[PDB]
């Protein structure tokens, strides 16, 4: 919630959440260290194993 | 700084293309102080093994 | 989950955190919008209310 | 209202805030700034336009 | 090794080492996550931060 900006997050500035484009922490760009499944979100980025 | 908005949001503030420009013609350095510095590599491998 | 019916109609209890949750409906319509995460004000109310 | 709540979040339309929700998410020193746009409407302090 | 490809850079974890271990110090790594980005930079300071 504190690193969300609750106060003016609203809308669809592009197909990403207007919070994606402020910290780290909202984007699906970023992926956690340690991971079990993989998010809904995979489009944006690319993988590889 | 919500008065000094529009002056931190120009795409020019934000384009590195002259910085890396001149910083290649600025050239590697070469005292023998900076040649602890210069020298570093990254490999790209496939994540198989 | 499958004999409940959730009503998100007033100012404040509305948030999709429980109701969103719930149904898909509400679900599909908050994933693809993910900025309506919000309580402040929140996501937006039917036309009817 | 209650069964065809879930059919309102069917369409995927982007519901756009309200004029008074967007002049809630100002801070006090830039309510009173020209980059606001909804001061047009403050018109009286008894009443909303 | 690609420390200028990881999106998390040697600052964190040179803070990592000497913080306490407080609830300031965790919520203190998310707001250095914040993007520098020029849509963030209108809005962190529109939150007068």
């Amino acid at each position: 919630r504190i690193s969300a900006l609750p106060g003016l997050n609203n809308g669809q500035l592009a197909e990403e959440p207007l919070s994606a484009y402020v910290n780290a922490l909202h984007d699906h760009r970023l992926w956690p260290p340690f991971v079990t499944h993989l998010p809904r979100n995979m489009e944006g980025v690319q993988v590889v194993a | 700084f919500v008065d000094a908005l529009k002056t931190l949001c120009h795409p020019v503030l934000h384009e590195p293309a002259p910085c890396l420009q001149t910083f290649t013609e600025r050239g590697p350095p070469s005292e023998p102080a900076m040649q602890r510095l210069l020298e570093c590599r990254f490999q790209q491998e496939p994540m198989g093994g | 989950i499958e004999y409940s019916l959730p009503v998100p109609f007033h100012r404040f209890y509305s948030n999709p955190t429980i109701c969103a949750a719930l149904s898909d409906d509400i679900k599909r319509y908050v994933t693809e919008f993910p900025h309506y995460h919000r309580h402040d004000g929140g996501f937006p109310l039917p036309t009817a209310f | 209202a209650a069964r065809r709540i879930p059919h309102f979040y069917r369409v995927r339309r982007e519901v756009p805030r309200t004029v008074n929700e967007m002049k809630q998410d100002f801070v006090v020193t830039d309510f009173y700034k020209v980059g606001n746009i909804t001061l047009y409407t403050e018109l009286h302090p008894f009443f909303d336009f | 090794a690609h420390e200028y490809h990881n999106w998390l850079r040697s600052p964190f974890s040179r803070y990592s080492a000497t913080c306490p271990n407080v609830l300031h110090s965790v919520m203190t790594l998310a707001a250095m996550l914040y993007k520098i980005s020029p849509v963030s930079l209108v809005l962190q300071t529109k939150a007068h931060i």
